């Protein structure tokens, strides 16, 4: 086509849904990950991870306000991904790496993973 | 804005 | 911090977004534009636009399903909106310039108000 | 990836 391009236009859209999780505006399910809970949106979850859209694209689960992870998942690894999937930062630090990547192979965040098994690899 |  | 950023996640969400929205995936509202009807997702409408997120904040009309835009609002116009919205890309044609324009001013899409004002001066 |  003839379109323009606004350079900028996918991270303020980005930021703006970061914004409207802050003040908990329309987000539409909880995440479960043992004693934590966290909201979020469905779609912006779904964007991000694999495990997510198989989950919401599912004709019974797409309905649920609520989603209990695997007892093995760490929340604060899930909360560093959930931070990442609505701002594009990854807060991977020497002690939270393994949980983060564990996290990321189960929610299927391929990208996250690679840079996991990277900075695993210079450090042995 | 650019041609993208 | 000391994050790192993964430079295309906000595109891979907008180009997922608008692959949820091809597939009428968790839209949650319908805009109707004098006789065309557009699904979409309220946070990506609020996300690109001062209109829709004052309407979506409305606590009586974040629960509307059904969203009348102005009679005077040029459903092409729109359309060209919605698909930049979820892409980036901008239509902007001799032809669709003036209706693009209006209706970007009345959605409160400043970027894209800007972009017409200066390919309007041009052209004069 | 990138340092921001
Ligand atoms: O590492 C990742 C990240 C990710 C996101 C999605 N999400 C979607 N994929 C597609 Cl093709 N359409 C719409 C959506 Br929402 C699927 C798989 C994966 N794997
Ligand atoms: O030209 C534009 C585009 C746009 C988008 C929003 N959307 C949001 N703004 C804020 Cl501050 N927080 C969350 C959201 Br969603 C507000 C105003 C405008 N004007
Ligand atoms: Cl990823
Ligand atoms: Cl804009």
């Amino acid at each position: 086509d003839s379109c323009i391009q606004f350079t900028r236009h996918a991270s303020d859209v980005l930021l703006n849904l970061n914004r409207l999780r802050s003040r908990d505006i329309l987000t539409d399910v909880v995440i479960v990950v043992s004693r934590e809970q966290f909201r979020a949106h469905k779609t912006v979850l779904m964007a991000c991870s694999g495990l997510f859209y198989s989950i919401f694209t599912d004709q019974l689960k797409c309905n649920l306000s609520v989603i209990n992870l695997d007892p093995e998942i760490n929340p604060e690894g899930f909360c560093i991904l959930l931070d990442f999937m609505y701002t594009s930062r990854l807060n991977l630090r020497e002690g939270n790496i393994m949980a983060v990547m564990a996290t990321a192979m189960y929610l299927q965040m391929e990208h996250v993973v690679d840079t996991c098994r990277k900075f695993i690899k210079a450090s042995e | 804005w650019v041609i993208p």
